[PDB]
């Protein structure tokens, strides 16, 4: 069916140098077929992690994440100012490829 | 490595427009294309997909049949005549490439284009 | 007169016996629409032809053989005897096709089932019917008008050109030799690729067939040359023996057609689980 | 991480197995191994067996040939998982180790190696009409229980996983491929020359292939047209040796040349399955379920391999043809031509994971 995603929380205020986690749950089991992307305001988004584990070539390894049942979750190890942006999870195992409500990182 | 995109603007309801985008350095027969919506200040919404190396396309259930995607191998370009605008289509539209083998996420994104329905 | 009570019993015995199973397989292509293939439709074309012989031909010949004469008349031996040859020739013509798929498949398995279609398969069937008829039916009917009067009478229903050694020397081998020639070589060549039932079936279909039409086509050389030394006491022996073709031959392949032989008589899912880290 | 499991319909026989694919190095393959778990209460006295089978179908089971089947086996292997083979103590992989650690005591490993020279898992395009267990080569792993090996395979208490073995591009690119020829005829002594070459030697599926061609038309004749093609020479090994040939893609050009002239040009074209659906017998790179695979990747056979055992072998060759006019004092549209072929390789790179029929 049209699997739905739930990006929790829906917003986030945090401080520089902090290690932070963001999760999103799937309305079904999609078996790690999820990718996390970043998007800054205005700019076009970029992939960060595919298969929910492998960090893309060209990203700092401070990003990470893992999967537990229908709930996947990513983390940053230290919020640099360059990392303050919006973050999306998106499964792909089942066409069509829905995203989540997303999550936005704010300043402390 | 780059990827240009254009062919959008302001359109009237029910209308049509063939927004297109070209892939500098991507044999279409090895990189499927997709287009994805972002309602201004809202979550991203996948729109359409084309996989040349299989001819298959998949359209958004929301507008299944409303639009029509296609591609041009001679120029390594991709076309989408959005037709019959249902007003839930006023948004920004990005086109992006996968690896038409072994999908690994939307690894490259054009600058997209804003396409809104109004009077 | 006890042999009369015994031999005439064999007449009615072999009369409808082959006629019965003939319609059985002839309907399995329509009734058992799930146990039916074009490659198995050729075997149905056999019984399609193998039926009329045991129905009209094998029945009426018993009358002339029993009565000693064929009072049905030359006008009756006009079309009737024409059928027996045109039919039996058509059966073997089809059996030729039944010896090519068995080669094409066993030799080049991939091109064959795609190379053919039912629209082309029907022509592969009916052409065997027409060609064998056109090769025998008019020539048997023209033999009189070309030579004049009927060289044979109705007290012993015989061939019109029975003494015309011109074609009867050639029409036999052509219609018979080359068929049985390529056949026995192929089904051995097919056996080369081969294994219990197959070798028990290759000669089975083969040796049975040649036991049917060989003595007729072979002795057909004698009449054209030694017409009087062909005994009428034997003229019906092979004729009845060759009549047994359309009886055992349809019974020969039901042994292999297990699907029709019956017609005439739950999965869990692949999933994943969690593996702990190091 | 994640691992793949599947339990028998009897609900009590389950198999656990890490990777579905098993990459095939030129002379080495990942040993196929997993762990099976069962409720011993069910197992009164029966013995649990797991079997690897490398089958090869070449004729749909509906085929009409009497007696002769169409499913040859290339290699099978059996292991009595339980009783847990005391004399047979194997060096359990760390994967089996961790699995054992996770599940209870009632799980037991199993480990098969593979003969090196064996075909990659390929299947032939089943066309529109027919259905069922498709043709081509195939690798399965079953697990079941019985007291006797030859005993009947009671379905409800057995489970099988299909498996594909594949290869990736050789990291060291080969020598640039090319060829050349000349043709002379009874007209005069001026054999025209024809050389052709390729951009590189290995191409990835969809990488646009570029032919470079040069021609020197010395003879007093005109080349009417040019026909470039990319063809899939797919050798099939059986009791007999047969070879099929399907033109995977092509192109033509009316680049006529005058006698005694010369010419050269680079053309390009890409093999791809999209427009090659209808062609039955085409070879595909193997499937688990009816997942539309990609044009079967060339088999990188080790040099001088004992191809006699190899069920199916695949190779891709480009071929250039020049069709000329034989007209004149004796000639018409009917005429002869020249042709030259360059073999090459079409494979995948070496990634870190494959897609299980997703998207
Ligand atoms: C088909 C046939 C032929 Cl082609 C044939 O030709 C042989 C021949 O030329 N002659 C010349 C004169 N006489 C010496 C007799 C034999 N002679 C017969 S005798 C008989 C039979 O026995 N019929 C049954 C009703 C009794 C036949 N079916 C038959």
């Amino acid at each position: 069916s049209d699997i739905q995603m739930t990006q929790s929380p829906s917003s986030l205020s945090a401080s520089v140098g902090d290690r932070v986690t963001i999760t999103c749950r799937a309305s079904q089991s999609v078996s790690s077929a999820v990718a996390w992307y970043q998007q800054k305001p205005g700019k076009a988004p970029k992939l960060l992690i595919y298969s929910a584990s492998s960090l893309y070539s060209g990203v700092p390894s401070r990003f990470s994440g893992s999967r537990s049942g229908t709930d996947f979750t990513l983390t940053i190890s230290s919020l640099q100012p360059e990392d303050f942006a919006t973050y999306y999870c998106q499964q792909y195992k089942y066409v069509p490829v829905t995203f989540g409500q997303g999550t936005k990182v704010e300043i402390k | 490595v780059q990827l240009v995109e254009s062919g959008g603007g302001l359109v009237q309801p029910g209308g049509s427009l063939r927004l297109s985008c070209a892939a500098s350095g991507f044999n279409v027969y090895s990189s499927s294309i997709h287009w994805v919506r972002q309602a201004p200040g809202k979550g991203l919404e996948w729109v359409a997909s084309i996989s040349s190396y299989y001819g298959y396309t998949y359209y958004a259930d929301s507008v299944k049949g409303r639009f029509t995607i296609s591609a041009d191998t001679s120029k390594n370009t991709a076309y989408l005549q959005m037709n019959s605008l249902r007003a839930e289509d006023t948004a920004v539209y990005y086109c992006a490439r996968s690896r038409q083998f072994w999908y690994s996420g939307l690894d490259y994104w054009g600058q997209g284009t804003l396409v809104t329905v109004s009077s | 007169t006890f042999e009369v009570v015994f031999i005439v019993l064999v007449a009615g015995s072999l009369s409808l016996v082959t006629i019965i199973g003939n319609i059985l397989v002839m309907v399995s292509i329509k009734v058992n629409r799930h146990l039916q293939t074009v490659n198995n439709y050729f075997l149905f074309s056999l019984a399609c032809a193998d039926l009329i012989i045991g129905v009209f031909s094998m029945n009426l010949y018993t009358l002339y053989t029993v009565i000693g004469y064929w009072p049905l008349g030359p006008v009756v031996c006009d079309l009737w005897l024409a059928l027996d040859y045109v039919v039996s020739n058509a059966s073997v013509m089809n059996l030729l096709i039944i010896s090519f798929d068995r080669y094409f498949c066993v030799t080049k398995p991939l091109t064959y089932p795609v190379k053919r279609t039912t629209k082309m398969a029907g022509m592969m069937i009916a052409a065997a019917w027409v060609l064998s008829f056109i090769l025998w039916a008019p020539a048997i009917l023209f033999w009189q008008f070309i030579v004049g009067v009927r060289t044979v009478e109705d007290g012993e229903c015989y061939i019109q050109f029975f003494s015309n050694a011109a074609v009867t020397f050639g029409t036999a081998i052509a219609a018979f030799y080359l068929p049985v020639i390529i056949m026995t070589v192929l089904y051995w060549h097919i056996s080369r690729a081969s294994e219990k039932k197959v070798t028990r079936t290759i000669l089975a279909i083969l040796l049975a067939f040649i036991i049917t039409w060989a003595p007729y086509n072979v002795m057909v050389l004698i009449n054209t040359f030694c017409a009087p030394c062909i005994p009428n006491t034997v003229w019906t022996i092979g004729y009845w023996l060759c009549y047994i073709n359309s009886t055992i031959n349809p019974a020969c392949y039901a042994l292999c057609n297990a699907t029709f032989k019956k017609t005439f008589k739950e999965s869990c899912t692949t999933a994943s689980s969690s593996l702990a880290k190091d | 991480t994640r691992v793949f499991k599947k339990a028998s319909p009897n609900g009590k026989l389950t198999v656990y197995l890490g990777k579905r694919d098993f990459v095939d190095h030129i002379d080495l393959v990942d040993p196929v191994d997993g762990v099976v778990l069962v409720d011993p209460e069910y197992l009164k006295e029966r013995r649990v067996y797991v079997t690897l089978t490398v089958a090869f179908r070449y004729g749909r089971e509906d085929l009409d040939v009497l007696g002769l089947t169409f499913r040859k086996d290339l290699f099978v292997a059996n292991v009595q998982s339980f009783p847990p083979a005391p004399e047979d103590k194997k060096p359990l992989t760390r994967l089996q180790e961790r699995l054992i650690k996770k599940l209870g005591e009632h799980a037991y490993p199993f480990t098969f190696e593979i003969p090196p020279n064996l075909p990659s898992s390929v299947t032939l395009q089943p066309g529109p009409e027919d259905t069922g267990k498709a043709l081509g080569v195939d690798y399965e792993v079953k697990a079941f229980v019985a007291e006797n090996l030859e005993e009947k395979i009671h379905k409800r208490n057995s489970v099988r996983l299909v498996i594909r073995k594949v290869q990736y591009a050789p990291e060291r690119p080969g020598p640039q491929p090319t060829a050349e020829t000349t043709r002379q005829f009874l007209m005069s002594d001026k054999p025209l020359h024809l050389e052709a070459s390729l951009d590189k030697e290995i191409y990835y599926h969809g990488e646009p292939i570029s032919v470079n061609v040069h021609v020197t038309n010395n003879t007093n004749k005109t080349v009417k047209k040019i026909k470039i093609s990319v063809r899939q020479y797919a050798d099939i090994v059986l009791f007999n040796t047969a070879q099929y040939k399907v033109p995977v893609a092509m192109e033509e050009a009316d680049d006529t040349v005058a006698p005694s002239s010369t010419f050269s040009k680079v053309y390009t074209l890409t093999p791809f399955l999209a427009n090659n659906r209808e062609k039955r017998g085409l070879a595909l790179d193997g499937k688990l379920k009816h997942e539309d695979t990609n044009l079967a990747s060339s088999t990188l056979l080790r040099e001088g391999a004992n191809r006699e055992i190899l069920g199916i072998i695949v190779s891709y060759k480009v071929k250039v043809k020049l069709v000329v006019s034989r007209g004149g004092l004796l000639g018409d549209l009917a005429s002869s031509d020249v042709a030259v072929e360059l073999p090459f390789t079409l494979m995948h790179p070496k990634p870190k994971e494959e897609p299980p029929h997703r998207e």
